[PDB]
């Protein structure tokens, strides 16, 4: 069987929780003007 | 410690000779080997850290030596485990610029068969890590390079049991 | 992109 | 003829590898040269104020502090050190009264134990004498741990071996007698290799009082 | 804790050091209260000149309160 | 324990238990059920606790279960709960024993290490930690839920 | 060391599991005699010099252990007595607290028959005094916290012989 | 450390008694042999460079040991080798003077086979060359004084072996 | 002893014996004699030094021999006069041996402790031994008691 | 060795070597066939080296080699020209390894000591060196003597 | 620090001089006066405790300085008077024995000044407590030994300003 | 002085002197007056014991005093005779003192750094004082010679 | 305060 502090006994609590992923997000640095958009506070 | 033109020239003032021709020839050998060991070593450094991950991952993760009850569990042991890892990796890499294991006897094993039966560290996965990091290595610095420190690593393994 | 697991590497 | 000089030079008889390897260790370890000696001789250069605090740190913990703190607390020290408010030696002196080192080096050992940890760590030798045992024995028993470090390293011994601006080192003291091979083995032992007093006590040749 | 700000300059007396020394000959530390009488005996014997001593912490006159 | 901590402490300086020291020891034993009973709590809504502080984590931290994250996919989701609960059971240490001393030495020392190797963000286990808190502080009164969350915070320190 | 409540948490944290009824009984049972051991220790520390005095003066004085060509002759080794007896009531009132004897076994009785030997110092006389400084300490703390101090020098004078 | 005084105060102590006769008559045989210890100590001290020269000369060189491979060979080691026998000399030369030879149990032979046995130094060629100190030093201070000096070398010899 | 004390002087500096203390010690030998004489003196008047002593104790401190005194009592005054008893035949060990060592090593380092331990008025120890140092002069001529006196001095000197 | 001081400087930082540390590596050993080849003219040219040596040696210090002198007769004068062949071979070692360490951990640590208990004169011993500095300078290249003369001149400033 | 003996000699080899007839006069002006030196000595390292145990009665006990609010208030402030005051009687009589002050420039008055000032603890009155020494050792040694004496305590009070 | 070593061996352990070091300085300052007679008999022939000592040293050490030698010319050899009456002046400083730490302090810390940097050979500067001790010796009783020769030989010694 |  399974022992304490296996992750196994976490996978139905993870599969329950279902986290939702971030979209591949749309980034791209040779779009990005480095020096105009660094902030500047 | 020695390396391999101070173990030349050492046993050469022990016997009270110059050096004669096949000393020549070992000092020859090692300058001739010298430019693929310090490529090597300088590979080994940019690397150390990743290269110790990958060795315990593919070898003392999702065990029982990290779960409760085993030597790996609790976070100041895995982080000694993983200390433990990285004086192998950088020891055996100054054994491979040296091409001599004398500094491995010296300044590894010394002692650390006993310390590790006194702590209950288990030598068998801990051989087993070194080994893991003998794939990785081998794997970034080539072939030549990679059975160099295959033998110092193997030399530790070796020095455990 | 890689999936990491959580089973012992054999 | 072969000229006389040479033959004067000559090792009798042929020498195996074993024989060779055996001559050439023998006598002091190497280990005496082959080391370096962090002597901190200018503030100015922050990579060699790093590495002179980090053999510090190896120096009385016997290895690196990561594996086994959860964060730092030297770094006021070292801050200290670096800005040339302390020396070495006050810097040494911090490290030996730390919680960090009373965790490791006092806790789970005896005052015995406490005593040769303290004399190899600071002083980079095993115990002198008995005398030497007593004295420290007594301030360990009085005034506690920091008492006991605070005298080692304010001692004429350490100033005039370490001084103000040298991280302590191991040392191969060849008087007073026993106190190399002691020393030795001391210093031939990993941490936590064993729980064994090294010089529990000398023992006397003439017992007074008895 | 109290704390004493020291200036001393110690010599060489039995040694020509060639590394440089100034760094342990002219120095300015700050030194714990309850270790001055001690160093300062011991930098006297070791024939240091005892330039300037300073309480950087603490106040005088305290009798509760020293940390 | 307080005990452990207050002996190591008066050891080192070669005397006895200061009053002070025996005051909360004595103080301690005495609220001694208190403790039980809060750790009673924690250990009966473990399985509540780390879901819903995994829910929660994961909301503010979707980037850790993103591409690339260190929990990515369900099995490492599986592994990082895992690693709230190992905290969770951490936590009620601390409480009957009325310090510290089994969180560090369990969970805290050297932890920087063992993440670094990893590739775990140090900083989204101590965000675990919080929502395991606020889950907590929700199963008991306040006066209960305070003691609990007083070992909680220390862990959200040490970590951050 | 560990005290009472460390060994309940380690027996529990080794088998990486919360703690159950059975665990909790053993913290209740320690919480319980929490009263008993503050108490036992707050007047041996205010007795400490007089409860190893008259332990002397009861059990050393007036012997051939002071007398000249005993152990404890000469002023030095009075002193040392003297001193080691504030060691085993002191780590004896630790153990007490602790309700547990990992100190006495890390602090003081670790090499110590090794430096005694070494010295020459005698133990059955040794035990005397500690068995001597039980039935002083006894009769100022009670009975019942004697009878928990008892256990804990008993153990000091077990493991010296 | 005791010399022949305090070797009769001590055993004299150890029994809680005053010097009675027989210990004056002790101390006075001590007290008479004084111009003779002094007189062969000042002797000693001024030729001790010369003493050793000679013993070397006669027990150490042109053999194995000064051969290159050897214990002595080297200049380090054999000016270690040379620091040693003055050592041996001058302990010799304070137990002479204290007519005592506790001295050498204590601040010579204490360790000495251990440290000896590690560093692989030759016991019996340093028994041989501390002999040829006997030799050497006793044509220097007559038999009588000659074999006073002869007790105490050769009670180190005897602890060396 | 002297020729200890000249030896571990010497050998703390890795040295031989110096001419001056080479000279000290062939000094000492050579008045070993009279050195003995008076050691015989102390030895055989021991009896009669400690008891008008002891008497002239109780006449200057009699609280110490007074209810509450550490010698009330007659078994009390007798450790008492015992005490003095040992450190007049240190006193003797002194004079023939040239030096105080056996007197330090034997009955003076931890005294302090030693006394406080049976609460002893220390001070009150040294009265008693500088009430033997007059009682043991009055039997000597005077540059016999010089001798002696030094060593009397000593004990005082360390335990007040 | 260059590269056992490098490990050695390393090691006492516990760090791998820098890559200042490994291109100094790198050229010692690509400059090695050069050092090999002076060593093997040193090697090669022994007997003569040091027997020339001697004998220049001898003519301008008469009186080490006349009756008295330390080297007189011929098997004292055999032996130090053995010594001289010692320090030639040194120096050898040190051409090979590119550094004095050899030379200094072999023949010089303590060598006054040594010649100080032989009667040896020791500026005669430096003299000795010099004379095979010359010798052998003149059984290769200029550059070479230059790379070999920096061995004979650490033996020489260790011997004055 | 110097002696008379060698501040003699320090003064004719700064002028690189032998010693002339002046010179030898002041060498034999400390001879003559050498037996008188260890007598005073004696007496003070015999009354050391006592002298400084009424030296402090007669100048600094029931006053305001002892009171609260005093320098001389608690006990830690108490014995920290108490051991300034032993250590310059000592040093006092060192000088008094070297028969020259530099000793008390070098191990007395060497950052001690700007010490006290510091701290606050008053020079009225430690001059007055040495002047208080001054008195009770001339009661002690005599008049030509205390006035000896009370020159280099006197050469502490005013280097106290 | 043997005053001052007493005192700093006395400081060192924050104590009084002991009965046997004033002894040893009553000793000392009874003595004072044959120290003087001594320093008085080298200072009074000091002219002719360096003259005399030049010229056997010279007759020893030709070399010097010839051309390419440290003391060759008139200016340079009187240069070298006044070292000699320097050396000579500190030995009258030790005889006084009876103790050789104005020698060490004055003319012994450093001397080889100083004379290497002249070119002065420091072998010849140990002969030259060897020849002044032989000078001196035959000026004054055997005893008396016998004083002297520590402070001579301490010179000799520390020049090897 | 009794010895016996
Ligand atoms: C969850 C909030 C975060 C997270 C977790 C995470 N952890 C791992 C892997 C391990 N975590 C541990 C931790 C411990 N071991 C101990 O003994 C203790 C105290 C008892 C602790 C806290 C260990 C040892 C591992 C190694 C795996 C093993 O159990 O053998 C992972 C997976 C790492 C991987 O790539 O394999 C993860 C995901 N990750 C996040 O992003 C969260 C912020
Ligand atoms: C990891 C693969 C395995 C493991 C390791 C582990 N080691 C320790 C403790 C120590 N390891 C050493 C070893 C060395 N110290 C040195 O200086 C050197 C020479 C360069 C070596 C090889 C030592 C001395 C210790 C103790 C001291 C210290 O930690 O600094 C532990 C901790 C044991 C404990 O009880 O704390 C662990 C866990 N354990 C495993 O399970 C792996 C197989
Ligand atoms: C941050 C808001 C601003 C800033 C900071 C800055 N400080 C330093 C250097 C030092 N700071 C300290 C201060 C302390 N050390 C201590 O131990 C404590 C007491 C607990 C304090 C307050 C010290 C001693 C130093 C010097 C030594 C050291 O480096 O630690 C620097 C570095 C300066 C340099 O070049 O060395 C900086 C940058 N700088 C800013 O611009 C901020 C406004
Ligand atoms: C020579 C031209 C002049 C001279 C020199 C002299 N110096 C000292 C003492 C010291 N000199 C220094 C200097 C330095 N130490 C360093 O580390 C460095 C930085 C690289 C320097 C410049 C120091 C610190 C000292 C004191 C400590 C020591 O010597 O180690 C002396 C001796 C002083 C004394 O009385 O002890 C002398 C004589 N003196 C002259 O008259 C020349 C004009
Ligand atoms: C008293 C009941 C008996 C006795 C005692 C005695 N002990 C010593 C010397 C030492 N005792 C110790 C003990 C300890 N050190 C530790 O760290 C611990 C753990 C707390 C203990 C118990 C040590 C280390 C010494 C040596 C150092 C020292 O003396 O301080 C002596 C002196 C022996 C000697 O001749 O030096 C004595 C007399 N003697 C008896 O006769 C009693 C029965
Ligand atoms: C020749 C230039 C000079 C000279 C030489 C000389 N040497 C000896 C005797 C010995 N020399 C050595 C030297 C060494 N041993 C080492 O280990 C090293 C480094 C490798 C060295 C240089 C030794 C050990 C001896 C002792 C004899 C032995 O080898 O066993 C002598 C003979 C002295 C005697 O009286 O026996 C001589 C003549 N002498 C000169 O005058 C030249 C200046
Ligand atoms: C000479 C006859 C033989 C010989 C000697 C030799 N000794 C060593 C090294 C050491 N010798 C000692 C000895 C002592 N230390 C003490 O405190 C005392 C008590 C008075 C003694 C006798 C020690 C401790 C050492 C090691 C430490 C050190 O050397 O400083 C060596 C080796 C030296 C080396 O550096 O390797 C040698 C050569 N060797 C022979 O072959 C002779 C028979
Ligand atoms: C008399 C002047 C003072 C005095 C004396 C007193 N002493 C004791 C008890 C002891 N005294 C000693 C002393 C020594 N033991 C040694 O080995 C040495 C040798 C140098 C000494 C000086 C000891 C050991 C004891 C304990 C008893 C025993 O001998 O076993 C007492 C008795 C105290 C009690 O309560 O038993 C007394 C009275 N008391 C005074 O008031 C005088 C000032
Ligand atoms: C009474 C229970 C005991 C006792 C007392 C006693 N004390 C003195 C004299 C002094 N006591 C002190 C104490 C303190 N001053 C402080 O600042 C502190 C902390 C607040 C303390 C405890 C001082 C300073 C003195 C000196 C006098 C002065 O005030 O300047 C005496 C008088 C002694 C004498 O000879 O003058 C006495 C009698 N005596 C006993 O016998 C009791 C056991
Ligand atoms: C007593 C007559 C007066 C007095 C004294 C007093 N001093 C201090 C603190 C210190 N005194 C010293 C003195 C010395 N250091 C030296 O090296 C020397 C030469 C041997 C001397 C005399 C030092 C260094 C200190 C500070 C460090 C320490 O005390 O350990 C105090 C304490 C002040 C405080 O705030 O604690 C006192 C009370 N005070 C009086 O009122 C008397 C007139």
């Amino acid at each position: 069987k399974l022992t304490a502090g296996n992750p196994m006994n976490f996978l139905g609590m993870a599969r329950s929780i279902n986290p939702a992923a971030n979209t591949i997000p749309k980034v791209s640095a040779q779009n990005i003007n480095i020096e105009a958009s660094v902030p500047r506070r | 410690m020695q390396d391999a033109i101070t173990a030349v020239i050492n046993s050469a003032d022990v016997q009270g000779k110059y050096l004669d021709g096949a000393a020549m020839d070992k000092l020859k050998s090692y300058f001739a080997s010298g430019e693929l060991r310090v490529r090597a070593a300088s590979v080994i450094s940019a690397n150390a850290a990743t290269i110790v991950k990958e060795a315990v991952a593919k070898s003392l993760l999702y065990s029982d030596v990290t779960r409760p009850g085993g030597n790996m569990y609790t976070t100041r042991r895995y982080a000694a485990c993983i200390r433990d890892l990285d004086y192998y990796l950088r020891y055996a890499t100054y054994a491979m610029l040296a091409g001599d294991a004398s500094i491995l006897d010296e300044r590894v094993l010394n002692g650390l068969k006993e310390t590790y039966n006194s702590l209950g560290v288990p030598i068998s996965s801990t051989v087993q890590a070194i080994q893991a990091i003998k794939e990785v290595t081998a794997s970034l610095v080539g072939a030549d390079a990679g059975k160099e420190m295959g033998v110092y690593l193997d030399y530790i393994c070796s020095g455990l049991s | 992109n890689e999936v990491r697991r959580f089973i012992p590497q054999e | 003829v072969t000229p006389r000089f040479v033959e004067l030079g000559q090792v009798s008889a042929i020498r195996t590898e074993p024989e060779i390897a055996y001559r050439s260790n023998q006598g002091v370890t190497r280990q005496r040269q082959q080391t370096k000696v962090f002597k901190l001789v200018s503030t100015y250069d922050k990579v060699a104020v790093k590495n002179a605090i980090r053999a510090a740190y190896r120096q009385v913990f016997e290895r690196d502090l990561e594996p086994y703190i959860i964060n730092s607390e030297f770094t006021a020290l070292e801050s200290k050190l670096s800005n040339n408010e302390i020396n070495v030696k006050e810097f040494i002196e911090g490290l030996g009264t730390s919680e960090l080192y009373m965790k490791e080096f006092y806790a789970p050992y005896p005052n015995t134990k406490v005593i040769e940890m303290g004399t190899k760590h600071f002083l980079g030798r095993a115990p002198l004498n008995q005398k030497e045992i007593q004295q420290y024995n007594q301030i360990l028993a009085s005034q506690g741990l920091k008492a006991f470090i605070g005298a080692m390293v304010n001692g004429m011994e350490y100033l005039q071996t370490f001084g103000e601006d040298t991280v302590p080192y191991r040392r191969f003291p060849t008087l007073p007698a026993a106190n190399f091979p002691n020393t030795e083995r001391l210093y031939n032992k990993l941490t936590k290799q064993d729980k064994e007093l090294v010089v529990p006590s000398f023992t006397p040749v003439v017992k007074v009082g008895g | 804790m109290r704390m004493f700000r020291i200036t001393a300059c110690v010599p060489s007396q039995t040694r020509i050091r060639t590394q440089r020394e100034l760094q342990n000959t002219y120095f300015t530390k700050l030194v714990p209260y309850d270790n001055w009488f001690r160093e300062q005996q011991r930098i006297m014997k070791m024939g240091g000149k005892i330039v300037k001593v300073e309480l950087a912490t603490g106040r005088p006159g305290t009798n509760a309160g020293l940390a | 324990s307080i005990v452990t901590k207050s002996i190591v402490n008066a050891d080192a300086e070669a005397r006895y238990l200061s009053p002070g020291e025996l005051d909360r020891i004595k103080a301690f034993v005495t609220g001694g059920a208190a403790r039980l009973r809060i750790a009673e709590t924690l250990t009966g809504s473990r399985e509540t606790i780390v879901k819903q502080a995994g829910d929660r984590l994961f909301q503010k931290r979707p980037d850790i279960v993103s591409p690339g994250g260190n929990a990515y996919g369900e099995e490492m989701t599986a592994t990082c709960l895992r690693d709230m609960d190992y905290y969770l059971r951490l936590v009620t240490y601390g409480v009957v024993s009325g310090d510290v001393t089994p969180i560090e030495e369990i969970g805290l020392v050297g932890v920087r290490e063992m993440y670094r190797s990893l590739g775990t963000p140090i900083e989204a286990v101590a965000q675990s930690v919080r929502e395991m808190k606020e889950v907590a502080s929700g199963l008991m009164s306040s006066d209960d839920a305070a003691e609990a969350s007083a070992y909680f915070d220390f862990v959200i320190g040490k970590m951050s």
